[PDB]
């Protein structure tokens, strides 16, 4: 937990941040930060409005976003910065006191009705969600899936994951259900489309292991995990990360989305040898919980996509692995394979972890680091 | 809705006889759930004794069952199956299966994962001459 003030008041760590003040002081909705929408709108909450505030252009430079970066959880890493036309629709903005000097930004900023420069700022911490341009799907080429790994225990493809930092991995909580809970059990592989190639001396050693805490092995639900590696990937043409999704993605009911993977390709069947993707397509979960579907087992931290007709979908040894989808040019970790019913069935979709309800743990387990 | 197990084959066999443990569900088709065979005979600790994926694909068992035991499902048939052969005195135990929803890695379900389970009511089986 997290202490509100000097009188001794603890709060969830999930409590921090979520726009309920559950401090009396507020300081838990104090110092909020975050990235909207697919072009990155830097915002600060307003404890007092109860609001989220695009932050002015107005005499921002790189050290103020590289501050902003390392408080959202991304250590050293910042890509870039820049001012934009505000596409996140709001109607107040936070504008910096010059004349203030040497506070931290949330004590400088204040609250304006426009930008002198007439822009916002724009805030990327990593490059990222950038490649070259399973049942039912093809070979990958080099590249065209950079953030995908392979990760392994006892010299065997257990699960698959995603890059989205040097040093962090998206997967799945229940590839890491103990006896493999111990990161020493596991190797990374990335870079490499053929699992003959994944032996002893070519991956990566693991870190840390880190499942959600709120995972329920017997539903499923809040099924994600992050591995900390213990040296940071070296990013080429063949290996780099993926964007996590920003509040504000606007995804369309039926969004197109693509899935990669080393599973099986047909239910019951081995470790494909070569990686593989395939497109899928969201499904509703009012649809996914139809009585002839999955009769309501699918959660808010779940997402069901595939066909209905099944043909395409994930399968055993895609758990863990990415469901990711391309909007304003960048590609975004929308899911991470979770589980389903046999594979391509009909009416027996693929179910993955929302990543997006579980960007704020994220941040918060990188910034703990 | 919720999975409702229900076990049911259990018996009286003497030693060297065999039963066939079989389990069905209600509520939520069995197809969706990993199983997990455990037992507990009065006054020893829950033992589990055998489990399978989703599809059938990964089976494990315990050192005091293997070839003896064979675990196996029908997902149109909505049922999971336990065939014991052999049987011993010290498999006397009341039979439970403990479903959880499967998930999509490639390793075997562990034995001791009834601790967090849908669980049915057991069937007694009773290994005696006589
Ligand atoms: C800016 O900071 C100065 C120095 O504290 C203060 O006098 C002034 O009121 C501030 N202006 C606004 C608009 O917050
Ligand atoms: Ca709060």
């Amino acid at each position: 937990g997290i202490e509100c003030d000097s009188s001794g008041t603890c709060i969830n760590p999930s409590n921090w941040c979520d726009g309920v003040s559950h401090c009396p002081g507020g300081e838990d909705e104090n110092r909020c930060v975050r990235l909207y929408g697919p072009n990155f709108i830097l915002q600060v909450y307003s404890s007092q409005r109860k609001s989220w505030h695009p932050v002015c252009q107005d005499d921002w430079n790189e050290n103020y976003g590289r501050a902003a970066c390392r408080d959202m959880g991304y250590k050293n890493n910042f890509y870039s910065s820049q001012g934009i036309v505000d596409d996140s629709g709001s109607t107040s903005f936070m504008k910096l006191n010059t004349s203030a000097g040497n506070v931290d930004i949330y004590k400088k900023l204040y609250h304006s009705d426009a930008c002198s420069s007439k822009a916002v700022v724009s805030l990327r911490c990593i490059a990222c969600g950038v490649n070259l341009n399973i049942v039912g799907g093809e070979s990958a080429l080099p590249g065209a899936w950079p953030w995908q790994v392979s990760l392994h225990v006892q010299n065997v493809h257990v699960c698959g994951g995603s890059i989205i930092t040097p040093e962090w991995i998206v997967t799945a909580a229940h590839c890491v259900e103990k006896p493999l809970n111990n990161p020493w059990h596991w190797t990374a592989f990335a870079g490499i489309l053929r699992q003959s190639f994944m032996f002893y001396g070519a991956g990566y050693q693991v870190e840390k292991v880190i499942s959600h805490p709120n995972y329920d092995s017997k539903t499923k639900n809040n099924d994600i995990a992050l591995m900390k590696l213990q040296k940071p990937l070296t990013f080429n043409d063949l290996v780099k990360p993926v964007c996590l999704p920003n509040p504000g993605m606007m995804l369309q009911p039926e969004q197109l989305c693509w899935i990669s993977g080393w599973g099986a390709t047909e239910e019951k069947g081995k470790t494909s040898e070569v990686l593989n993707a395939a497109k899928v397509l969201l499904i509703e979960t009012q649809r996914c919980n139809s009585r002839y579907v999955y009769d309501n087992l699918i959660t808010p931290a779940m997402i069901c996509a595939g066909f209905l007709q099944g043909n395409v979908d994930s399968c055993q040894g895609d758990a863990g692995g990415p469901l990711v989808t391309s909007k304003n040019n960048i590609w975004w970790l929308i899911g991470d394979t979770s589980w389903g019913s046999g594979c391509a069935k009909a009416y027996r979709p693929g179910v993955y972890g929302n990543v997006m309800v579980f960007t704020d743990w994220i941040y918060r387990q990188m910034r703990a680091d | 809705g919720q999975v409702q197990l229900v076990e049911s084959g259990g018996g009286l066999v003497q030693p060297g006889g065999s039963l066939r443990l079989s389990c069905t569900s209600s509520g939520s088709p069995l197809e969706h759930y990993d199983i997990i065979w455990f037992r507990q005979a009065p006054g020893r600790e829950r033992e589990g004794v055998s489990s399978i994926t989703t599809s059938g694909g990964h089976t494990n068992y315990a050192d005091s069952v293997k070839d003896r035991f064979t675990i196996s499902r029908d997902n149109a048939k909505n049922v999971v199956y336990l065939q014991m052969n052999s049987l011993k005195p010290e498999d006397t135990a009341v039979y439970y299966c403990a479903g959880r929803v499967g998930g999509r890695r490639n390793w075997i379900v562990p034995l001791d994962g009834y601790d967090n389970a849908y669980w049915g009511q057991g069937t007694q089986v009773t290994v005696s001459s006589g």
